[PDB]
């Protein structure tokens, strides 16, 4: 089945930029998200993500600032990923649909 | 109001630690050039203050993300996944002057040009108090060890007593200090990414990248 | 804050996926609003289970309980509770300021507002959002992203422009207001700003 | 790209014995993503255990799963002729989704 | 639950080949499909995926830009589109159905994972 | 169309040109021990598109951050030349990609 | 009609109201060209967006780089200039002695 | 009367955005100018200035890039700022019409 | 030169207000006018300022947008329009005439300053 | 953000005698952006010296001004009965035009 998850104390590190193959007119802004201090065996070491980038409107949109800013500061984040997937390497990822920072511990266990 | 306790990442044993303490890497003592990396940077490492810092909770961030540098590390097959880290701390004495009340004094004698404007809006990020000349062991009291191993994913915090310390009243000096027109042409302030880290702070603790601060300030 | 009613989705979200321009509904929020808890009474069926952003409000016949989960916990389920995020307060608009802030937690949905927290001194103040589809300001965000992104990569003192006339509930169980980002100005206590 | 490994190969077992195969990993699986196969010789193969925890409809209460991490076996118990075949383990924990070698019972 | 595995293997190293797998009894538009293949030499390899509505596609390392997937539920069937196959690509070619996902992959969203339990005869595919 | 992926490499040139009436910016991938990576994606029916200013300032930002990067890549049919850039990826900082 | 000019470094910017923003190019301290872009107006207009942020980024860092400039369109906004001043072509940041740029 | 002035030796200390009062289509950018030398309390060390920004054209006008090129790195700059005034803080700042860096103490005295 | 300072202040906090000022015998059409409020507790205070053309308009930081400032040189008269006023708008308001400044600031420009110099008898508001 | 605060609370002096009237400025502003006011009471203020070191029209010259600084003063050499008024001294040197308490003199 297919639902919305939401994840907690999760760094982007990694992210990219390629072109939609379904639509000429989109584009795909790709990342990867991880855990903090998780070890491997857990699911969210490693999470894909993706978002869309309409490419007819100029300016960086309110989801690529963030993710911008996120990078190269190592923020913990609060992201709602899904419920649709998207391409990432061949390897499937979870699109990204609202992304909140974490204020400590009350809303980041 | 001066802080009391004054903190410090280190990767070297508590045992080398508390037998040297710190040591300044040069004698060039311009404060600008601290703040701005000219003087911890490769071939140039000849400041002459160790950096601190009045905040844990930006020591332990610097801890809570060189620990995913491991774990990142790992599975690049460039590591083992391990990690042990230290945070330091130290009572200011009459030796410690702050970064951020020194560079405003820098740039409100010797013009506002003379300055950036980053070097010092990164010090009041940082917290960061500079230490001339030495820390001496009796000015160590107590280090914070951090065990993370990559198997289990469970991070081990434990914290070890001094033994050289030497308990009196003291604090940070308010005045700030006074140092000599900066006769090198500096470019841009040094800053280590992910997350931002002065140069002086991140260098000392340990090849390195070293980004201007102002080229990533401004998204393109 | 506690969102008014009147922000309710007719046709919730489903599987947690709210449309764009709507958020997941707290616990807390749905416990501190006395109209919404008596307003779901009349829509909520028997034996119907709905999910929330913390936990799920089962149905009238159990008794129309809160039950808290952690996140994600209550996204399974089919319906799941959203409301709007924009809000007319009716307020007229005026150049509100505050002074002394730094940028933090920063917030941004798809098809949505950019947001922060600006802090001072440890407390909250408030949340500035803003967005390039939609509103009054709508033309205005290019220029203000670039400024907000320099004033949160360091943590330089601004005075922070709001507009009242829209009140924003983007962000969960806030203990602050959000309204509309009309401008950022760095302080120099020179110029009389902080 | 995760390799299974099951390093047993052929097995040679009596009609009576019990059969117990092993399909290892590179790294550790969730428990639910891990499944074993039965491909007698000339079909096509059918599922006998999902997420090493439970069978299929059609399949006898005769093969059991076992325990999560990089460690996975199956265990036949009570050997029918009627099973003589080769068996596979196969992971949905990542994006290529990797079938084992291959086991082959043998009866005599 | 029964399929067919409609198409034929013969094609020179250049060539093109559309094989159909076909739901007998069972509807076919509430489940994820997979191709898998079976070498004689290297064993099992899985070849692509599709989801219940066509949004989601994904293919394996060797095929992934050559073969393509497409499904038709007015028929009930299921398509696997095959660019130019080098010699790599002689194998037997199988139909699979993951029961419950009807998004193509379960081990993101944190579902339980149901194997497969429906196969075709197969079709052998060699160049 | 014969595609490469490559990865833990490091930008070292970064020129923007005026081929035509089309414009393109070639940046180049340096590794310790590999060959020189040369790569530049241009202007071929994006006018009204903007896929070209949005990728021009990640190669600017790589450049600034002096960070890996993990480029994918169409070689060009003539040696020499280099190839079109199709996706640009930033390893994680002071760190290497997966 | 393409000139280069290697080995240069982003020095004293003039900007003004509705008109090129412009760079002097120095070389060992002495100017050797300039070059000016704008997005309203001059051959080289839909370059602007493209070219400010290689502008900006080789002046903050100060790093040497190439820089490529069309006398078809000669620009007077520095007041009592010693140097000519063209639109700007492009900028490089390329090794030296290298064949690329 | 108005008169243009030139400013010679600021250094930029602040920047601000706005929107504008007339027209919703145009939205001012602002700043605080001091000049080099000056007294504290002395008028020099608190110039404010503004200037127009159209937002019927997305990205950058080439005032605001050298304007955030200076900031950053504190550099000097002639400043030919009137005659008009524009609103800043509710404070009269005068309008920006042109701005060059400068090239030593010969040229900027 | 004499000004009126006609209409009366008693309004209910809610309500709106506009004053006039109109001159005598210095035609209005070539000078900077100021509005200054006295508060019999917290002295003068200033109000608002208009340019001769009505292109640059400051007024105070209490009154930053509940008032507002316009002329009209045909008929000789300023006017001010106050939106809703609270307990601290009571106070006597007057008409000022700053001779040498056709702009709303000369301490930007560096020019010398002349102050006022004409004022008029007065009105009374009062909430 | 100019506060001008006037040190003399109120005077009542000799009809010949030299008063003295502090204003003293939390900036040190400039001379040119000063000015003195006179308000008898029942009128509206009239100016007396505008940039200190100069009078205003219509004047006696008993009123004279004061050098800058910080501090200024507003010197009345005889004071003639006609003279009993609260006086102000306002500032320009920044953008809110700030008025100062209002030093009372009567006879």
């Amino acid at each position: 089945v297919p639902y919305v998850l939401v994840k907690t104390n999760m760094v982007v590190t990694s992210v990219a930029m390629k072109p939609y193959e379904v639509t000429p007119t989109r584009m795909l802004v790709c990342g990867i998200a991880a855990k903090l201090g998780a070890a491997a065996s857990s699911p969210d070491a490693h999470v894909p993500f993706c978002f869309g980038k309409d490419l007819k409107r100029p300016g960086s949109s309110p989801m690529e600032v963030m993710l911008r800013a996120v990078f190269m500061q190592q923020r913990p984040l609060r992201m709602f990923l899904g419920p649709k997937q998207l391409t990432f390497e061949g390897k499937p990822a979870l699109e990204l649909i609202r992304m909140v920072e974490c204020s400590g511990k009350q809303d980041c266990p | 109001d001066p802080p009391a306790t004054v903190y410090r990442y280190d990767s070297r044993p508590p045992e080398d630690v508390f037998q040297n303490g710190f040591t300044a890497w040069g004698n060039n003592d311009n404060v600008l050039e601290h703040l701005t990396g000219r003087s911890c940077q490769v071939g140039s490492s000849n400041s002459a203050f160790v950096s601190t810092s009045s905040s844990r909770r930006y020591t332990e961030v610097y801890l809570e993300h060189r620990m995913q540098e491991a774990v990142e590390a790992e599975r690049a097959g460039r590591g083992t996944g391990h990690f042990i880290g230290y945070i330091y701390e130290v009572r200011a004495d009459n030796n410690f002057y702050g970064a951020a009340s020194s560079y405003f004094e820098y740039v409100d004698t010797y013009g506002d040009n003379a300055g950036r404007i980053l070097a010092g809006a990164l010090a009041t990020y940082q917290s960061e108090y500079l230490a001339h000349r030495r820390i001496p062991p009796e000015n160590i009291r107590r280090v914070t060890r951090v065990y993370h191993n990559g198997i289990t994913g469970e991070t081990t915090t434990t914290e070890y007593s001094n033994a050289r310390y030497v308990s009196q009243q003291t604090r940070a000096n308010p005045n700030p200090y006074t140092s000599r027109r900066s006769v090198a042409s500096i470019v841009g302030t040094l800053v280590r990414m992910a997350p931002v880290v002065g140069a002086c702070m991140a260098r000392q603790a340990e090849a390195m990248v070293l980004v201007y601060y102002e080229s990533i300030a401004y998204s393109f | 804050v506690i969102p008014p009613k009147a922000l309710f989705t007719q046709q919730g979200g489903a599987y947690g996926r709210c449309p764009n321009g709507t958020r997941a509904l707290t616990v807390a929020e749905l416990r501190g609003n006395a109209e919404l808890q008596t307003y779901l009474r009349q829509i909520t069926p028997g034996w119907s289970i709905y999910g929330l952003y913390d936990g799920t409000y089962l149905g009238q016949a159990y008794g129309g309980i809160i039950k808290d989960a952690p996140p994600g916990a209550g996204f399974i389920y089919r319906e799941t509770f959203c409301i709007t995020t924009i809000y007319k307060t009716g307020q007229p608009a005026a150049d509100h300021y505050y002074s002394k802030v730094t940028a933090t937690r920063l917030l941004a949905s798809t098809n949505s507002r950019l947001c922060a927290v600006f802090v001072r001194d440890g407390q909250s103040v408030i949340g500035a959002c803003a967005s390039p589809y939609e509103g009054r300001y709508r033309d205005m965000y290019d220029a203000l992203r670039r400024l907000l992104y320099m004033i949160y990569m360091s943590g330089l003192a601004v005075r922070v422009h709001v507009s009242k006339e829209e009140q924003y509930y983007d962000y969960e169980d806030a203990t602050f207001q959000t309204y509309a980002l009309t401008g950022i100005s760095l302080c120099n206590p020179a110029a009389s700003i902080c | 790209d995760i390799v299974l490994t099951q390093s047993p190969g052929t097995l040679s077992l009596s009609p009576g014995e019990r059969a117990t195969l092993s399909c290892r990993a590179s790294r550790s699986l969730s428990s639910v993503y891990l499944a074993w196969y039965q491909q007698k010789p000339g079909q096509a193969p059918r599922l006998l255990i999902y997420g090493a925890s439970s069978r299929a409809t059609g399949i006898p209460d005769r093969f059991s799963g076992s325990g999560s991490g990089t460690d996975f076996t199956l265990t036949i118990s009570s050997l029918k002729p009627e099973d003589s075949a080769v068996y596979f383990c196969q992971q949905y924990a990542d994006s290529p989704l990797t079938f084992g070698g291959g086991t082959k019972v043998e009866i005599k | 639950a029964q399929l067919v595995e409609s198409g034929g293997g013969v094609v020179q190293p250049g060539g093109s080949l559309r094989l159909s797998c076909a739901a007998s009894k069972f509807t076919i538009s509430n489940d994820a499909l997979h191709w898998v293949r079976q070498t004689p030499g290297k064993g099992l390899e899985w070849v692509a995926v599709i989801s219940h509505d066509g949004s989601n596609k994904y293919y394996a390392a060797s095929v992934r830009g050559r073969f393509t997937v497409s499904r038709d539920n007015s028929q009930n069937t299921l398509y696997l589109q095959m660019s130019s196959l080098r010699a790599e690509d002689t194998a037997v070619y199988y139909c699979a159905r993951e029961p419950y996902c009807r998004s193509t992959s379960c081990y993101l969203y944190g579902a339980a994972y149901y194997g497969l339990d429906v196969w075709g005869q197969g079709t052998t595919v060699t160049v | 169309l014969p595609t490469h992926l490559y990865k833990n490499f490091t930008v070292q040139e970064l020129a923007l040109k005026l081929k035509g009436k089309n414009q393109e910016f070639c940046l180049t991938a340096f590794m310790s021990g590999r060959s020189l990576v040369r790569a530049c994606l241009s202007d071929a029916g994006h006018e009204h598109d903007t896929w070209f200013d949005t990728m021009l300032g990640f190669a600017i930002s790589a450049y600034a951050l002096k960070s890996r990067i993990a480029l994918t890549v169409e070689d060009s049919p003539y040696p020499g030349t280099p190839g079109d850039l199709l996706e640009l990826q930033i390893c994680p900082l002071n760190g290497y990609c997966e | 009609t393409d000139h280069y000019y290697s080995n240069v470094t982003a020095t004293r910017l003039l900007s003004s109201t509705n008109s090129r923003l412009c760079a002097v190019f120095v070389r060992s301290g002495q100017p050797v060209i300039g070059a000016c872009t704008s997005p309203y107006d001059g051959k080289y207009w839909s370059m602007y967006s493209r070219l400010r942020k290689m502008l900006y980024l080789i002046y903050v860092a100060g790093i040497s780089v190439r820089v490529h400039v069309s006398k078809e369109e000669q620009y007077y906004d520095y007041e009592d200039a010693t140097f000519e001043t063209y639109a700007l072509t492009g900028i490089s940041i390329c090794n030296p002695g290298s064949s690329l740029c």
